[PDB]
């Protein structure tokens, strides 16, 4: 009964060269900042948040994707693009054109992640309007929870080698991070170490936890002595390192410690949700020769 | 009564040594010996 | 009960299983061993539908009328 | 089967053209190998649908190592009931 | 298709006093117990768990709030209250009359919270029927977290006392607020803290050594806007752990487990059911949103 169609108009006609790149990916999943059918160009990519002049972000993109509505290309006509609307729990079809090429199989869980690789793999620059559309990095969830991790480790040891040369070996660092094993197969990713400014914010947060967490959990153990202590917490005293238990908490004052504990939790819920919950969808059928995967979208 | 539930924090058996009855049985046993 | 309660409720069911395992790691502490369990969401059931007992071969088997499925992620509880 | 059981799609690597591996919860009780007193009913029933536990362990040789590092909950995608 | 309507029978004619407050809040969200058309007034209030003589425990009240269905008022007739229903997933009009006022816009996100600032303002008592009605508070998700962040910190530092400016004040851009703590039952707010001692000391065991060495290179000279927590001095503990040499494949196993336990901290910092607002009108104070499932 309900009708859904998203038709984006433009001001100027497209070039003949840029039409072949949009015909290259006739099936894709774009993000889209509005739910209405008629819309301007400035929302349908990631150019609304991420740009060249602005500093590249991870988290403000990941805040954006869960808030944003997804859409799928059907037909590219100059100049009026034709997207199709994504509904909560709706069955539709996806062709998988994303650079670099990761292999999709059926009964995997698709996790939409922001692009953190090079530019020419991710985006297609529209010279007619002067605006950049950016296609997101669609990666299966177990890769997407692992392709981020080895790069985020790689960004830390890049910050150590730039501050001190003797602590990090490059051959130890390259061989263990840029090679990703999944489904029995391997993938050698593009490092782009030519100058990873995307993951600098996550490299700040996880480290600030790593100093404050063992400072945090000592005070939270000793403050909770009861006759009604939960009995599993008696076991986890053996898990904490012995060096952690030897903090003199007299050194930090009470006005310092309230600032720490509010800093302690406030990073935790802001960091947990940006690993956990984004626009994430399922696929029940796949064919390698047609490159078409029937999908269905589950919000939240 | 399960193998995985062996080291329960509140198991069903509780020791209860009634210290008055334990001293009287020591002291008679130290009288005969 | 909603997802905020049952994660605390599943910990009370598996209390003994947490305790009998983690007696071992006073001696050997392997970071690979610390992962314990996971919880998925198999989809909703409507309220007040009676699960009806059956018998097969014996094997007693419940049944849920009006079941609908909605799969979710695996989240690691401990 | 009683035509309404729950399922799981275990996935390791596409080795064949199209062969798939499915796990009923009676079958996953056999790959587990826990004691009888944890589930005193299904152990008799799941012992007669299958062998002693090596009929299904031949397909996944890593069942010792998939339990140590803890990757087994990442390889199951819940599917639903039979039709 | 589907209908949604709850009309509430009531055994006494309401006074003109209490009807003027109910006429003031014609667009409001209150939870209620059962799913029927006809309904007694003893389920409409949130005060079946939060009464006056009972000491309220705002974690257990918030724990209560995810169970119940939620409902929006349509009319206040002088005998019968009339409400409409919220089911996942359905688009519906919502209108904020909520007294500690915040400003929304299009493409914002919401949550439903128990009243944590002024109970006497956000609850009206009905002297005609003798049963009182308690209204929850709708909050955008950033302050939806940030109030729960302060209340978990507060029960930590009331037990150590066995002063108030650091423990009872929820901070936000432009405003500061006062939490309502005079009588709080800590026992349901401490079981959440009992699980926090479980997760946080496990995360102190698997700490990446390179990400500790990053702060020893950072906070001594390289000062950044968001590292002002340490005030320029390293903690004494961080120098102790960094005596080991760095190696990559140690941290690869560690950082995946660091990743996997931060998946669990969703379950302890949960809000109620969430509300993803797509269109919000400004001068009318109406909105439009789809109710999320729990």
């Amino acid at each position: 009964a309900l009708d859904k169609s998203i038709v984006v108009n433009l001001t100027s006609r497209l070039f003949a060269d840029e039409l072949a790149a949009l015909q290259s990916k006739i099936g894709s999943v774009l993000p889209l900042g509005d739910c209405h059918r008629l819309q301007n160009i400035q929302a349908l990519g990631l150019g609304c948040v991420c740009s060249r002049e602005t500093s590249p972000d991870y988290i403000q993109i990941m805040q954006y994707l869960s808030k944003c509505t997804l859409a799928v290309l059907e037909e590219v006509r100059p100049d009026s693009l034709r997207l199709t609307r994504m509904d909560p729990s709706d069955n539709l079809q996806i062709k998988n054109v994303y650079a670099p090429f990761f292999q999709w199989d059926s009964n995997t869980q698709l996790a939409v992640l922001p692009p953190l690789f090079s530019r020419k793999d991710s985006t297609i620059v529209l010279e007619s309007n002067g605006f950049d559309i950016v296609f997101p990095m669609v990666v299966p969830q177990q890769l997407g929870h692992a392709i981020l991790q080895q790069l985020l480790v790689y960004h830390i040891y890049s910050k150590i080698s730039a501050g001190a040369p003797g602590d990090v070996n490059m051959a130890e660092l390259d061989l263990y991070t840029t090679n990703v094993s999944f489904m029995g197969r391997t993938y050698r990713l593009d490092v782009d170490n030519t100058d990873l400014r995307v993951l600098d914010d996550l490299s700040m947060y996880l480290c600030i936890l790593s100093a404050l967490v063992p400072r945090g959990c000592l005070r939270l153990l000793t403050a909770l002595v009861r006759h009604d202590r939960h009995p599993l917490t008696e076991v986890f005293e053996g898990v904490v390192p012995d060096e952690v238990t030897r903090i003199d908490l007299d050194q930090l004052s009470v006005p310092d410690d309230i600032t720490r504990m509010r800093v302690m939790f406030s990073y935790l819920q802001s960091l947990s949700s940006i690993f956990n919950l984004g626009p994430r969808l399922h696929v029940y059928a796949y064919s390698a020769e047609t490159l078409a995967a029937s999908c269905w979208y589950s919000p939240r | 009564t399960e193998a995985g539930r062996f080291w329960a924090p509140h198991p069903e058996n509780v020791l209860f040594i009634h210290k008055p009855t334990m001293e009287e049985t020591r002291r008679v046993a130290l009288g005969l010996r | 009960k909603g997802f905020a309660e049952v994660v605390a409720m599943i910990k009370d069911h598996f209390t003994d299983v947490i305790r009998t395992k983690y007696i071992q790691l006073r001696h050997e502490l392997y970071i690979n061993r610390l992962v314990f369990g996971a919880v998925c969401t198999l989809g909703t059931v409507p309220f007040d539908s009676h699960p009806v007992h059956q018998s097969l071969n014996s094997l007693p088997v419940l049944v849920f009328a009006n079941f609908e499925a909605a799969c979710g992620p695996w989240t690691v509880f401990l | 089967e009683p035509l309404g059981t729950f399922l799981f799609s275990f996935k390791q690597e596409d080795n064949g053209s199209s062969m798939d591996m499915l796990l009923t919860p009676t079958s996953l009780f056999m790959l587990s190998g826990m004691e009888a007193a944890k589930a005193p009913q299904t152990h008799k029933v799941a012992g007669v649908w299958y062998g002693s536990g090596s009929g299904l362990a031949d397909f996944i040789p890593n069942l010792s190592e998939l339990m140590d590092t803890g990757e087994f909950h990442t390889l199951l995608t819940p599917v639903g009931p039979m039709v």
